[PDB]
């Protein structure tokens, strides 16, 4: 993908100023909330019945950690998303077992709470921005599933 | 379909926000043909089709007059918007697909002016009312 | 939603390929396993996932037998599959997206085995109808 | 995208026997009647308000053929099809103002329209090769969108 200046700007600025701890817990939690379906793989967190126990659910809000953290490989280099993520990839698809379509509701749940966090300054083309990142990020761990 | 859980959840988040339905409107539109810049060829009539343009904002205010027409109809969505439906299957010939692309801008504008409305629950509840309030547009297509 | 000529169009489709459901559930999910690889995580609990297999063939009749019995609840989906949403909802939990998959595969299936009559009238009925059988599947879901 | 020698092959053997003015019309008409809002676009094409009027109209044949004939350059070159569609995408965004959802559409019903005639030839195999080609050929269709 060719990116422009702005796109990494913005990527950098977006991460650099979101508190992990926070924004991933949140994430993992809304996607587990709106898509039902991808509980599917934490049976070993325990309770994941309603909204609340998702959200004091300390699992998930580790979980959630790893994953914003998994992020930061790619905002270092935008131009080698899929070399970094292939054995990531093959991780989720042979050892995990994690139907990829998953990643795609993740990162619209990612860019909703990044939405809530930043407000007006999340205009338009700072959500192109983060999109196309995103989209970059969910095509190359999907990528190795064979 | 709409639990009577949903129905509550979208008619509360609506309550609150709805006093700003303008805006919203002209944000989601305005996020759509920037973001989503194919969707612009729905708009090749207009003298302009540009972020927070007369014409957009205009049309903001239709879209979302749609959505509130829809909270007051939400229990039966394809009776109450049998004539949007009409007008959008043979006027307008609006690929489906569209819809989908407007409803996750509309979840994003919600999210941004609304962050603390905007929970996991109202998100799955207007979720689920967008995705009935697209197929019920969809309704008069084939 | 399906009309009476839709559900003329599927009822009487069926009437004619329902002879093959096992040959062509056995092709379509086949199909969905070699052409979209990643739909095999759902049977990660067997050996391997390989096309016309005795687990693809059986898996097959179960899905198609699944198409029967939303054939025969063709007026009211959401009711005729409650327990098949209850299954992949709760159980299962397979992502609704992986239903739009099949569904496609589907139709290349009796297209490849029953080309004269998978007419285009044919073809938009039963898309409309596997469209309302993922939906009646999801309602279980969220 | 890297192509196969089995992938090259595939998509050369089902374009040299397909019959370009049987199987274009086929494939639009189709298209016509299972996603009617492509209809938006043959304003000036005469009737089309049924399956049975839209398979006796001749303009729709003749622009079948058309879009059946205009997919030969992809395969002659398949490692350049972004470029070799470079400009045929911005005349369909700024000329014909085409919404390119309706590109995955028209491929879908290309898809069934070549299964038909094909058969038990167009194998899992076949379907995976001719799909990623056609989704490339969509893909560069709409690149030149902004
Ligand atoms: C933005 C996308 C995602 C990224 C970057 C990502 C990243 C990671 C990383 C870094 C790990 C740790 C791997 C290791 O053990 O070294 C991991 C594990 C895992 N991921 Fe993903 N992941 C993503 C999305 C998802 C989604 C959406 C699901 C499923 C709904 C999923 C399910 C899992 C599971 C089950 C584990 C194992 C956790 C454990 O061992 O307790 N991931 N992920
Ligand atoms: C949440 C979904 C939507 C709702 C509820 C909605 C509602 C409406 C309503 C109420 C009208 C006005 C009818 C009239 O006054 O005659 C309208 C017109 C229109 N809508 Fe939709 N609409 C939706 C989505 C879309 C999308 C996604 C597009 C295309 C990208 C679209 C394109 C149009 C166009 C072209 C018009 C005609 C306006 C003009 O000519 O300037 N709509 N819409
Ligand atoms: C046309 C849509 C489908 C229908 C009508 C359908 C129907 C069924 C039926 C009737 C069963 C047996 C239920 C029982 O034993 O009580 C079943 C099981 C199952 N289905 Fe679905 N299904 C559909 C789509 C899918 C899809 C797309 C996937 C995933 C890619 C899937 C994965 C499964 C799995 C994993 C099982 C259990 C298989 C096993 O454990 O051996 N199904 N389905
Ligand atoms: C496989 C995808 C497609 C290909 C390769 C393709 C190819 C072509 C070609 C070669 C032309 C003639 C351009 C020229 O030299 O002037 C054309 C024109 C056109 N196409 Fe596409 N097209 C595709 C899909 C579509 C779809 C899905 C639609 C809309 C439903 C569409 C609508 C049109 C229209 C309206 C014209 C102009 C017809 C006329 O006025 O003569 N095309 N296309």
């Amino acid at each position: 993908v060719e990116w422009t200046d702005f796109e990494r700007a913005t990527i950098k600025d977006i991460f650099s100023k979101l508190e992990y701890d926070v924004v991933g817990p949140a994430t993992l939690a809304r996607c587990l909330v709106v898509y039902p379906w991808t509980q599917r793989y934490f049976g070993k967190f325990g309770n994941l019945y309603n909204a609340a126990a998702i959200a004091q659910n300390a699992m998930v809000s580790k979980h959630g950690t790893t994953i914003l953290n998994g992020l930061d490989r790619a905002v270092k280099n935008m131009d080698d998303i899929t070399n970094t993520y292939a054995e990531l990839s093959v991780l989720h698809s042979e050892k995990l077992h994690v139907d990829p379509d998953n990643f795609k509701l993740l990162a619209d749940c990612l860019t909703i709470v990044v939405a809530a966090r930043f407000g007006s300054a999340f205009t338009g083309e700072v959500q192109a921005a983060f999109q196309k990142f995103m989209a970059v990020v969910v095509s190359s761990l999907g990528k190795q599933y064979r | 379909s709409l639990s009577d859980k949903d129905k509550a959840a979208v008619r509360a988040l609506w309550s609150k926000i709805g006093k700003s339905s303008d805006a919203i409107g002209n944000d989601a539109l305005s996020r759509m043909i920037v973001v989503y810049p194919q969707t612009k060829i729905y708009f090749s009539h207009w003298p302009d089709v540009t972020p927070g343009s007369p014409n957009i904002k205009a049309h903001g205010k239709k879209v979302m007059g749609g959505i509130a027409l829809a909270v007051s109809k939400i229990d039966d969505l394809k009776t109450g918007l049998m004539e949007l439906s009409e007008q959008h299957a043979y006027k307008l010939r609006v690929d489906p697909s569209n819809f989908k692309i407007l409803n996750h801008c509309i979840l994003v504008v919600i999210s941004t002016m609304f962050p603390k409305e905007f929970t996991p629950e109202a998100h799955v509840s207007l979720d689920k009312f967008l995705s009935g309030v697209a197929l019920a547009l969809a309704e008069r297509y084939r």
